[PDB]
């Protein structure tokens, strides 16, 4: 996340870090949506050009984590995959519409003051709230720059990083640029002289974009990272995957094979 | 849909984080 | 996003 900030402890206990497993690495962002299922991108888990394409048994998360360098004991838990399930539509060979996959876990996760599941939008909500100019919120442990020098790396933040971002209307996001865009994702961010800055970067795939209801007080995944050409160029917007437009989907899954 | 979206540090407890009110906020300009 | 995409 680039000029994004420390999260407050308990802030997005949603919050879900996907791993794979030998070797040892932090390979994306994920949500949790129920005691037994994650939601993240499509492309964290199938993408070649991307050093992606995993199953269930290639990946574990760890849920419930402030500090990615310190472990946090009596409040993290670590779960294993039972299976992994993407959108049977989603299309890689081409701007990765349809950027979404499900992850069932192995076991329930026990809910805490640090684990909790954040909700899916209904027609109300997502007609109420994907306006241009209201703002989002991304959060994820990527990178804090797009670029490197001899001294300065991109970085990797210890802790939970945070940024809220204005959707943005869909023919600037058609204009900033070639990569054709679908009703299934959606842009945010600042324009150049808004002023402010702020975007996800590497490592933040997979990570929510959240939004917090004013008619009932939850919070609601209207959006996952999906995509960008570099991060926090002026004139760019992060791309999101459209959670609502995908919800027929996401419920058969959940429907059709459990938790 | 159960308790989503209610956070147990912040909703559950009546306290607001440092920066929703700035979302709240943009559903007006 | 993912380096140079
Ligand atoms: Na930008």
């Amino acid at each position: 996340i680039v000029e994004g900030s420390d999260a407050e402890i308990g802030m997005s206990p949603w919050q879900v870090m996907l791993f794979r497993k030998s070797p040892q690495e932090l390979l994306c962002g994920a949500s949790l949506i129920s005691d037994r299922w994650v939601l993240t991108a499509a492309h964290c888990l199938l993408y070649p050009p991307w050093d992606k394409n995993f199953t269930e048994n290639d990946l574990l998360v760890r849920i419930g984590k402030h500090s990615r360098t310190r472990y946090e004991a009596n409040i993290e838990k670590i779960s294993m995959l039972e299976k992994i399930y993407i959108h049977p539509r989603y299309n890689w060979r081409e701007n990765l519409d349809r950027d979404i996959a499900l992850m069932k876990l192995k076991k329930p996760v026990a809910f805490s003051d640090y684990i909790h599941p954040v909700c899916l939008p209904d027609r109300e909500t997502a007609a109420s709230l994907l306006q241009a100019g209201y703002k989002g919120r991304v959060t994820g442990w990527g990178n804090l720059k797009e670029t490197w020098t001899a001294n300065v790396g991109k970085g990797q933040p210890s802790v939970l990083q945070v940024v809220n971002l204005p959707i943005v209307e869909r023919p600037v996001c058609k204009d900033s640029t070639r990569i054709r865009i679908t009703d299934n994702m959606f842009c945010a961010g600042y324009k150049p002289d808004e002023g402010k800055r702020g975007d996800a970067c590497e490592g933040d795939s997979g990570g929510p974009f959240v939004m917090k209801s004013p008619f009932n007080n939850r919070w609601y995944q209207m959006g996952i990272v999906s995509w960008g050409e570099g991060c926090d160029r002026d004139g760019k917007y992060g791309f999101y995957t459209h959670v609502f437009r995908l919800k027929k989907w996401i419920q058969k899954v959940i429907d059709q094979f459990g938790e | 849909e159960a308790d989503c979206g209610l956070r147990p540090l912040f909703e559950k407890k009546s306290l607001e984080d440092k920066t929703e009110r700035e979302l709240l906020e943009s559903y007006i300009d | 996003x993912x380096p140079x995409f």
